[PDB]
C-alpha cells in the first residue's frame, strides 16, 4: 500500500465538470500487486454539468 | 519507459525555468495563442461578470528541450508537468 | 539572386581523417547558413545552423565556421556513418532559400586498374533491328575514367550511354557500362568496332575491340 | 510529429503535378513555422520551390515562381503543391519540409529572422513521362583468367527491374547497373557478372528479370 | 548560450532574498508606489464589504542586483 | 517491516513517476 | 475602464501618512492611504421602489 503521488497515475479527470475542479478529493494509496498490478480507488466530490 | 527515463534525467540535469528557453537572448519566444470555449456558465449583469469555462491552449518552442529520438528507443514525444 | 557554390564535388577519405567541404556565397550573407547531412535514400538531416552553432543530438566531430562570402564544414575525425552528401543552404530575412550543390564523401583506398570487356550486340537484338554495344569497367577506383567509341578507327560521339554503380563495401570500388545504340544498317556498314578506356591507374589507355 | 507526402508517382506531360503533405501528431497553425517543398534530382541537386504561412503568406522560388502554387488547408492539417506545365525537367524527389522561423529582436528595427529546415517527410519520387507500361526485352551478353557475361535488359516502363542469377544463387561478383532513360523515353540497364574461365563450360548461368506494372517475368539462359 | 542564464548566475548565485537591499543596517529602502484600479466590483451594504480588482505598480534599488548592459551583451531587463 | 521497506528501496531505485510505465515504444 | 453599474468614482486622492514617531511610541510606522469617493447611481431604486 503505497502513497498515490509516488507512482505514476494516469491523469483521468471528469472533463464535463461545472466548477473547475478536475481531480480527487483525496489522493489516499494505490495496492500494488507483486505482478505490477495497481488498483486505485479515491474519493471524489464533484459537480458535473447537467 | 527505461529510455524515457533516462531522456527526462537528461533534459532537466542542467534546465532553468528562470529565463527564456531561447539560444540566444536576442531571441524572441514566438507562442501561438488559441481560446477553447467549453462553456458558457454565466452572465452576471449586476456586476458586469461573464463566466465561462474555457482551454488556453498555448503552443511554442524550448530550444534547451530538444532529443534526438534514435538515441532513446525511438521516443518522438514525452508528457512532462508544466 | 544569391548562389552558392559548394567545393569539392567529390572528397574521397578515410577513417580518421580530417575533411573540410567549403561553400562560397556570391553575395555578402553574414552567417545566414546552414549544413545539411544527407545519405542515400534518406532526406537531409540538419547538422550545423547559422555557420558555427552544433544542432542537439549532433556528433562534435562536425564544426562549422565562416563569415559572409566563405564557410566551412569540417569533420575532424571521419568515422564510418559520416559518409555522405552534404550540403549548404542560404536562407534570408524572408523564406526564401538556395541550395549549393552536393559534397560526397566516399571511402578511400588505393588505385585498382580497371578490367575491360566488350560484348556486341546479340542476334536477336539485331532481328529486333538495332543494336546495342556494351563496353564494361569492373573493379576500377577512383570513379574517374573516360570512355571512347571508335568505329574502323573512326570516333563517335553523341550516341553513347554511361552507367555507374555505387561503391561496393567489401571492395569500396566503381563498376562503369558504355551502351552504343546504332541501327542494324549502321551496325552492318562498318566492320571493326572498339571502346577505348583511359583511367588514372592505367600506365597507357587499354583498347578492346572486336571484328565481324 | 511527423510528415508525409503523397501524390501520383507518374505525371503526363503539360500536366499538373499534385502533391499533399500531411501532418502527423501536429497542427499547421503554429506561427514559428513555414511550410515548404523541395525538390532534388540528380542534376540539380537539392532545390526549393515554395513556402507557405499558416496566415496564408507564400513565398516562391523565382524560376518556379510562375508554374507553383502552394495552398493550405487547416482543417485537415494538410499544405498542397500544384506545378502547372509539367515536363521531362521535373522528375525528382519531392520533399515537405518544416521551416523553423525564429524570430529575433533588433533595437529600433524590430523583428528579423532566420530559418532551418528540421523537420523533412520521406520523399516522394514524381516522374514525368508520356510512355505506357512495356515488357522488358532481355538480350544475352555472351563471354569472349575470368571471364565476363551479362544480360541487356531493354526498353521496359516504369521502374523497377529484378534482376537475380541462377535464381539468386549466383550473387558474388554480379552487379546490376542503374537504369538509364533513353531518348525514345524508356528504361534500360545491363547486369554483368564475372566468373572463373574454367567453370564456362561446367557451370550454368541464367538471369531471371522480373518487371511487376507488365508482369514480365523473362528466364534468360546465358551460354556461349 | 543565452546570457540570460550567465546574468541570473552572476546575479544570484550569492544572494540573500531575506535581507533588506542596504548597505548599513539603519538606511531605509525607498519605494514608489502606484495603484491602478482596473475594476470596481461591488460595494456589498449588507457585508459593508469594497471588491476591487487593481494591480501595484512597486519600484526600488537593490544594489546587489546592479549589472550593466554592456559586460551582458546589451540585456536591460531580466524576468 | 523491514522487509517491506528494503522491498520499498528496491522498487523506488531508479523510478520515475512522472514516466508513463511503457516498457517498449508504442505499448499502451 | 468600464464604470461600475451602480458606482461612479468621483475622486481618488492618495495619502502617504507617517505616525508613532515619538520617542514614547517607539519605532516610526507609515502607510499609504487612498480615499476612493464613490457615488451610487440610484436609478433602480427610483424605477422600482
Ligand atoms: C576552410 O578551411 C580551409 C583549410 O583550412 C581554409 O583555407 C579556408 O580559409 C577555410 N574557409 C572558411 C573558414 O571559410
Ligand atoms: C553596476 O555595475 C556596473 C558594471 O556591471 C557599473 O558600471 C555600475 O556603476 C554599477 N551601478 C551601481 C549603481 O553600483
Amino acid at each position: 500500500r503505497i502513497t498515490a503521488e509516488s507512482v505514476w497515475l494516469p491523469d483521468v479527470v471528469l472533463l464535463n465538470n461545472n466548477d473547475g475542479n478536475f481531480d480527487v478529493a483525496l489522493d489516499i494509496s494505490v495496492v500494488v500487486s507483486s505482478d505490477g498490478s495497481v488498483r486505485w480507488q479515491p474519493p471524489g466530490i464533484y459537480r458535473s454539468s447537467c | 519507459s527505461e529510455h524515457e527515463t533516462r531522456l527526462v534525467a537528461k533534459l532537466f540535469k542542467d534546465y532553468s525555468s528562470v529565463v527564456r528557453p531561447v539560444e540566444d537572448h536576442r531571441q524572441v519566444v514566438e507562442v501561438t495563442v488559441g481560446l477553447q470555449l467549453i462553456q458558457l456558465i454565466n452572465v452576471d449583469e449586476v456586476n458586469q461578470i461573464v463566466t465561462t469555462n474555457v482551454r488556453l491552449k498555448q503552443q511554442w518552442v524550448d530550444y534547451n528541450l530538444k532529443w534526438n529520438p534514435d538515441d532513446y528507443g525511438g521516443v518522438k514525444k514525452i508528457h512532462i508537468p508544466s | 539572386d544569391i548562389q552558392m557554390t559548394q567545393s569539392p564535388s567529390l572528397l574521397p577519405a578515410s577513417v580518421g581523417e580530417r575533411v573540410t567541404i567549403t561553400c562560397q556565397a556570391s553575395q555578402d550573407i553574414n552567417n545566414y547558413l546552414n549544413w545539411y547531412q544527407q545519405k542515400p535514400g534518406k532526406a537531409p538531416k540538419l547538422l550545423i545552423y547559422d555557420a558555427s552553432k552544433l544542432e542537439t543530438g549532433v556528433p562534435s566531430r562536425f564544426s562549422g565556421s565562416g563569415s559572409g562570402t566563405d564557410f566551412n564544414l569540417t569533420i575532424s575525425s571521419l568515422q564510418p556513418e559520416d559518409f555522405a552528401t552534404y550540403y549548404c543552404h542560404q536562407y534570408g530575412n524572408l523564406p526564401v532559400h538556395t541550395f549549393g550543390q552536393g559534397t560526397k564523401v566516399e571511402i578511400k583506398r588505393t588505385v585498382a586498374a580497371p578490367s575491360v570487356f566488350i560484348f556486341p550486340p546479340s542476334d536477336e537484338q539485331l532481328k529486333s533491328g538495332t543494336a546495342s554495344v556494351v563496353c564494361l569497367l569492373n573493379n576500377f577506383y577512383p570513379r574517374e575514367a573516360k570512355v571512347q567509341w571508335k568505329v574502323d578507327n573512326a570516333l563517335q560521339s553523341g550516341n553513347s550511354q554511361e552507367s555507374v554503380t555505387e561503391q561496393d563495401s567489401k571492395d569500396s570500388t566503381y563498376s562503369l557500362s558504355s551502351t552504343l545504340t546504332l541501327s542494324k544498317a549502321d551496325y552492318e556498314k562498318h566492320k571493326v568496332y572498339a571502346c577505348e578506356v583511359t583511367h588514372q591507374g592505367l600506365s597507357s589507355p587499354v583498347t578492346k575491340s572486336f571484328n565481324r | 510529429v511527423q510528415l508525409q507526402e503523397s501524390g501520383p508517382g507518374l505525371v503526363k506531360p503539360s500536366e499538373t503535378l499534385s502533391l499533399t503533405c500531411t501532418l502527423s501528431d501536429g497542427s499547421i497553425s503554429v506561427s514559428t513555422y513555414y511550410w515548404g517543398w523541395v525538390r532534388q534530382s540528380p542534376e540539380k541537386g537539392l532545390e526549393w520551390i515554395a513556402s507557405i504561412y499558416y496566415t496564408g503568406d507564400s513565398y516562391y522560388n523565382p524560376s518556379l515562381k510562375s508554374r507553383v502554387t502552394i495552398s493550405l488547408d487547416k482543417s485537415k492539417n494538410q499544405f498542397s503543391l500544384r506545378l502547372r506545365s509539367v515536363t521531362a525537367a521535373d522528375t525528382a524527389v519531392y520533399f515537405c519540409a518544416r521551416d523553423h522561423r525564429r524570430s529575433f529582436w533588433g533595437s529600433g528595427s524590430g523583428y528579423n529572422y532566420r530559418y532551418y529546415f528540421d523537420m523533412w517527410g520521406q520523399g516522394t519520387l514524381v516522374t514525368v513521362s508520356s510512355a505506357s507500361t512495356k515488357g522488358p526485352s532481355v538480350f544475352p551478353l555472351a563471354p569472349s583468367g575470368t571471364a565476363a557475361l551479362g544480360c541487356l535488359v531493354k526498353d521496359y516502363f516504369p521502374e523497377p527491374v529484378t534482376v537475380s542469377w541462377n535464381s539468386g544463387a549466383l550473387t558474388s561478383g554480379v552487379h546490376t547497373f542503374p537504369a538509364v532513360l533513353q531518348s525514345s523515353g524508356l528504361y534500360s540497364l545491363s547486369s554483368v557478372v564475372t566468373v572463373p574461365s574454367s567453370s564456362l563450360g561446367t557451370q550454368t548461368y541464367i538471369c531471371n528479370v522480373n518487371h511487376k506494372p507488365s508482369n514480365t517475368k523473362v528466364d534468360k539462359k546465358v551460354e556461349p | 548560450k543565452n546570457e540570460e542564464l550567465r546574468l541570473y548566475h552572476h546575479l544570484f548565485n550569492n544572494y540573500d532574498p531575506g535581507s533588506r537591499p542596504v548597505r548599513e543596517p539603519e538606511d531605509t529602502v525607498t519605494i514608489s508606489l502606484k495603484v491602478t484600479l482596473t475594476n470596481l466590483i461591488s460595494l456589498n451594504e449588507k457585508e459593508e464589504t469594497l471588491t476591487t480588482s487593481v494591480w501595484i505598480g512597486i519600484d526600488w534599488q537593490d544594489y546587489r542586483l546592479n549589472y550593466s548592459k554592456d559586460d551582458f551583451g546589451g540585456i536591460e531587463t531580466l524576468r | 517491516s523491514e522487509a517491506e521497506g528494503r522491498l520499498r528501496e528496491k522498487l523506488f531505485s531508479g523510478y520515475d513517476s512522472s514516466v508513463r510505465p511503457a516498457r517498449e515504444v508504442g505499448d499502451r | 475602464y468600464t464604470e461600475n453599474g451602480e458606482w461612479a468614482i468621483d475622486f481618488c486622492p492618495g495619502v502617504i501618512r507617517r505616525h508613532h514617531g515619538g520617542a514614547t511610541d517607539g519605532p516610526g510606522e507609515t502607510d499609504v492611504i487612498y480615499s476612493l469617493i464613490i457615488r451610487r447611481k440610484p436609478l433602480f431604486y427610483v424605477i422600482n421602489i
